[PDB]
RNA sequence: CGCGGGGUGGAGCAGCCUGGUAGCUCGUCGGGCUCAUAACCCGAAGGUCGUCGGUUCAAAUCCGGCCCCCGCAA
RNA sequence: GUCUACGGCCAUACCACCCUGAACGCGCCCGAUCUCGUCUGAUCUCGGAAGCUAAGCAGGGUCGGGCCUGGUUAGUACUUGGAUGGGAGACCGCCUGGGAAUACCGGGUGCUGUAGGCUU
RNA sequence: CAGGGAGGACAGAAACCUCCCGUGGAGCAGAAGGGCAAAAGCUCGCUUGAUCUUGAUUUUCAGUACGAAUACAGACCGUGA
RNA sequence: AACUUUAAAUGGGUAAGAAGCCCGGCUCGCUGGUGUGGAGCCGGGCGUGGAAUGCGAGUGCCUAGUGGGCCACUUUUGGUA
């Protein structure tokens, strides 16, 4: 035959990784160039934005990085749009752009910096950078955490950096990865953004959908037709949403009603158990073996 | 004679622990270092931009100053005769705090601890760490069983 | 009662032509992939000089393409009606796929042109099941697990069901 | 032809074995370090004697290939070619240095691999023999004159271990007989409680 | 045992450092020329490069341990 | 009780096989118009919600391997200091202190930081 | 990655394609050691931080130079969102 | 000896307070979600003098001779010695 790879020897040799790292979900090369701090600051918070694009939701968190292990100190999900007059498509470019923003302008809430820093409240999708007032407390600044996420021009973890940005955050950027920006010519157009930003794409899909085929229409969208989502008002709707976001961004939680406290998971069978199935079993498989002879 | 190198000999002693190689871990890097710090320097293999001299291995200093991704470091070196106060810069993937001033900084706490307190009620506790005296007289119980003999073993040959 | 997601799928149907040699004899077979798969196929370099086959070190010495979907089904049904719809115990492979060489590409329905000439090339069928896209994912890759492997056996019977060709030893 | 073996009988350097640095060493003159009856089970031969060192010293290929065959030639006469098995323990790895001249006197004076030697300890078994329990004065006499082959004085011992297995003789009967020793060939197989359970029950089935 | 150097169709040779194609003198064999030999003419084969291993995209080529011969060191 | 996002320590966490997973969640999954990229929408990116715990994932089990931690090995090997100790030497013994590691035999098989859910 | 197993016309021990295992057993310009797995290795894209100028320190040390290197500072840049 | 998962004894750094803690406040052109962080300045309160033993310490000039060594226990290199 030929040797046997895992044997004894391939174990005792063998050196794990890290538990993040055996779960594919850190990128601990890229994380040293993170948010970790130069020596010369002494615990000066080093901001970070934490966007991750999930199947069903968009999750946005602002974090430091400490000894104990990162805090939060600000998040805001995608499935909090439904507060906002978002019920559906929760997951396209247009509701990163949501989730970033209300993540922008909550944070600003807590730290009493709402009047201050506006930001873009007329959208339009152009190179806006947020400048600190000078006699006022500095613009509050922060970096994108792309993850092991592919970062090419039009991803949705840009799309939730726009909407951070234009709710006052100094996060430096360029508008490359952004849509719209020509790869060929490379230009920037601001109103192909807007598009992307406003939900348009998807507009043109829906009535796209109209004219070649009904029953696609109906299977590729459905909670659209049960929400009543046609592409005219979503332009509308995201205003709505986006004026509802600035006036009240704070987070209420969800009351915490008493626990049952039963146990669904299975417990870990204690050692008298587990000595007490070898002798069951050497003792079975004796007398078994008595009644074949 | 011998070469003069940077890192002649450092076969072992620069080398990683075994099955602790890979990706640094990253609370060193996160750990911060203030001047007068009393820091003790251990090389790492890994990261080869910093690296303290094979004559600081194992030494124990203090911080002077502090740059983004390093810290000054004033130790001590005998030269011959003498002890030379000198500084070098060290990253700070080969730096630890040393444990040995915390357990001074430790005591000094209940020497203070037990200085305000029992000053109102005027019973002088001792504070001076003192070296293990002869243990006093005390009486051992041999309740029930007597000391059982020891005999030594007769020889016998092994191999 | 079987999960609806245990039904075993195919993955990607691989198509290889390796002429061993560079020039006009390699880019004819290229075109006759390119009008039977409909796509631009790759090209496949050396690895090494070998100098019995004339062949040299990252010299062009093979072609070959792979089609997924409907297309696939498609050339793969074409393709065992020239193997007349049977195949050897041998030709299945331990991790569930299996593959075979035809004689050359005029049998599939295409018609010969001079311009070209003759090419043989060959199949390889990767069969798969819903839920082998983690394995090669950026994001979150993880092994498949045992119970949702394709074992021999399994590919072997899949073929018996579907499309009726025997399985004689050879 | 070569040095006398007063020379080359202390431990004087350091272990310098046969590498990529010590290279050009001719070959050791023992080669079959194991003969007799070696393809024999366990459980006919478990009487075992031993050869045991005395002196922190050195030992030449040449003394253990000449002591090896003195062993044989009187135990072949004693009780056959198969009454027995041989085992030398020794294995000569110390490759030994000759400074070979022919003017330069100790000039670089480094040596040549004349050839190699073994070292052993005080308490260290030279050679053992397992045979049957009642050909017993047979493996002292036969030690007896392979003893003048080596230098310096060294025991002869009978060990309490059944044959060249790890175990005594007197509890080896009782780990056979509720199965803990399997004799694989010329040694026996330990088996613990540690295993996985279906192992277990292919030993009692 | 040390340094400088060589081994290759049957006898002698080239071709290596700057590797991409192995040539030539004599010689062996077959036919022709002559009554026959020689001479001459026509045609064809014969070169793992001493062994092992590495290298380069490939080793006669570049490198290291080892067999023989010529004369050298003491 | 448990999950997700970001982590700290980096196998008590890994590996092999089997069993169970209420709810949310994570995913599998449905397509390529737009952003984007490939021979191929397989990967990546983009747009979604018909089906599902089949898989990923969580938990548990194996007289499991590995890993971690103890006993034994053993006051053994070794070693600081000492003698007008022994021995021809090789080496050995004693006083004074310190003190290992295999084989073998036991126990365990992830804790925890911030934010946000679910079991209402 | 080295390597191993299993398959597929030529194709065999190896020419090319596919699947699985694979802690590095490959590779990093070289001799050796240390170090490195979403990299320091392989492949692409863009560039010239292989640019200019003060100081301090380490290495041999006499604690002097040269060479090499280490943390900085001021500019001008490259690259990447 | 140019292998190592383990791994001593001997050994090599550092600490055992008054130049130490605990407060309050100013300055900064350094860093900025935030009198954030750091550093420097002041002012104030704490003496059981915070292990054993032993000993007065610190410091500046000028400067001869020396720069062939050898032997002894233990470790060890080359060499048979």
């Amino acid at each position: 035959f030929v040797k046997v790879v895992k044997n004894k020897a391939y174990f005792k040799r063998y050196q794990v990784k890290f538990r993040r790292r055996r779960e594919g979900k850190t990128d601990y090369y890229a994380r040293k160039r993170l948010v970790i701090q130069d020596k010369n600051k002494y615990n000066t918070p080093k901001y970070r934005m934490i966007v991750r694009v999930t199947n069903r939701d968009i999750i946005c968190q602002i974090a430091y990085a400490r000894i104990e292990g990162d805090m939060i100190v600000c998040a805001a999900y995608a499935h909090e749009l439904p507060k906002y007059g978002v019920k559906v498509g929760l997951t396209n470019y247009a509701a990163a752009y949501c989730t970033g923003l209300l993540l922008a302008r909550r944070l600003l809430n807590r730290f009493g910096m709402d009047k201050i820093y506006e930001g873009q409240v007329e959208v339009t999708g152009d190179e806006y950078n947020v400048e600190s007032i000078d006699g006022q407390p500095g613009a509050f600044t922060c970096y994108l955490d792309a993850g092991l996420a592919r970062t090419t021009t039009g991803n949705k973890v840009f799309g939730a950096l726009k909407g951070a940005v234009d709710g006052g955050l100094s996060i430096p950027h360029s508008t490359k990865r952004f849509p719209g920006y020509d790869s060929e010519s490379k230009e920037f157009n601001a109103e192909v953004h807007r598009k992307h930003i406003m939900g348009q794409n998807v507009a043109d899909y829906m009535r796209y959908l109209m004219e070649e085929d009904e029953d696609a229409y109906k299977k590729q969208f459905s909670q659209y037709i049960k929400n009543n989502v046609t592409p005219d008002m979503m332009e509308e709707m995201y205003k709505k949403a986006h004026a509802a976001i600035r006036e009240n961004p704070v987070y209420e939680k969800k009351p915490k009603r008493e626990v049952k406290k039963k146990r669904w998971n299975r417990p870990k069978m204690s050692l008298a158990q587990k000595k007490d199935r070898v002798a069951q079993k050497k003792a079975s498989f004796l007398r078994a073996q008595e009644r074949a002879a | 004679t011998n070469t003069k190198g940077k890192r002649r000999g450092t076969r072992y002693m620069f080398s990683r622990p075994f099955r602790k190689h890979g990706v640094v871990p990253l609370a060193t890097y996160m750990r911060i270092y203030k001047k007068g710090d009393i820091v003790d320097i251990k090389g790492m293999g890994t990261v080869q931009k910093g690296m303290p001299h094979k004559c600081y291995h194992g030494k124990t200093g203090r911080v002077y100053n502090v740059t983004q991704h390093a810290v000054g470091i004033v130790v001590n070196k005998q030269v011959k005769g003498k002890i030379l106060a000198k500084r070098i810069n060290v990253r700070i993937e080969h730096i630890k705090h040393s444990k040995s001033r915390d357990s001074f900084l430790k005591r000094v706490k209940e020497n203070d601890q037990k200085k305000k307190e029992a000053k109102e009620k005027g019973t002088w506790v001792q504070l001076k760490r003192q070296p293990a005296p002869p243990r006093e007289a005390h009486f051992v119980r041999t309740n029930g069983k007597e000391p059982e003999l020891l005999e030594p073993i007769p020889y016998e040959f092994m191999a | 009662k079987e999960n609806p997601m245990r039904e075993l799928r195919i993955r990607k149907l691989c198509l290889n032509i390796c002429v061993g040699e560079s020039g006009d004899r390699l880019t004819r077979a290229a075109k006759v992939l390119e009008q039977l798969t409909g796509q631009t196929p790759v090209f496949s370099k050396a690895r090494y000089t070998v100098r019995s086959f004339g062949i040299r070190r990252n010299e062009k010495i093979a072609v070959h393409c792979t089609v997924r979907g409907a297309k696939a089904e498609e050339i793969l049904e074409k393709g065992l009606k020239v193997r007349e719809y049977e195949l050897r115990k041998n030709n299945f492979s331990d991790t569930g796929n299996f593959g075979f060489g035809i004689q050359e590409h005029i049998d599939l329905g295409i018609k010969y042109d001079p311009s070209i000439g003759i090419y043989g090339l060959d199949f390889y069928v990767v069969l798969g099941r819903p839920g082998f896209s983690i394995a090669d994912k950026k994001r979150r890759t993880g092994c498949i697990g045992a119970k949702h492997r394709i074992s021999k056996e399994e590919a072997m019977r899949w073929f018996q069901q579907k499309y009726d060709g025997i399985i004689l030893p050879g | 032809g070569r040095r006398p073996a007063r020379c080359y009988r202390y431990c004087k350097n350091k272990p310098y074995p046969k590498s990529r640095f010590c290279r050009g060493v001719p070959d050791a003159k023992i080669r079959i370090f194991d003969l007799g009856r070696k393809k024999a089970k366990v459980d006919e031969f478990p009487l075992c004697g031993h050869m045991v060192s005395d002196e922190y010293e050195q030992l030449s290929s040449e003394a253990l290939e000449a002591a090896r065959i003195c062993a044989n030639k009187y135990m072949v006469k004693s009780c056959g070619k198969d009454g027995f098995h041989i085992r030398v323990r020794l294995h000569p790895f110390h490759v030994i240095r000759i400074n070979k001249m022919l003017q330069t006197g100790m000039r670089g004076a480094f040596g040549k691999p004349q050839g190699t030697v073994a070292r052993v300890h005080i308490g260290q078994v030279i050679m053992s023999i397992r045979t049957k329990l009642q050909n017993k004065e047979h493996v002292v006499e036969a030690l007896r004159r392979a003893k003048f082959k080596f230098p310096g004085r060294q025991k002869i011992h009978i060990s309490k271990k059944w044959g060249f297995t790890k175990f005594n003789a007197d509890e080896f009967e009782d780990m056979v007989a509720e199965k803990r020793l399997i004799p694989d060939g010329c040694g026996v197989k330990y088996i613990p409680n540690r295993g996985p359970l279906d192992k277990w029950r292919a030993l009692h089935s």
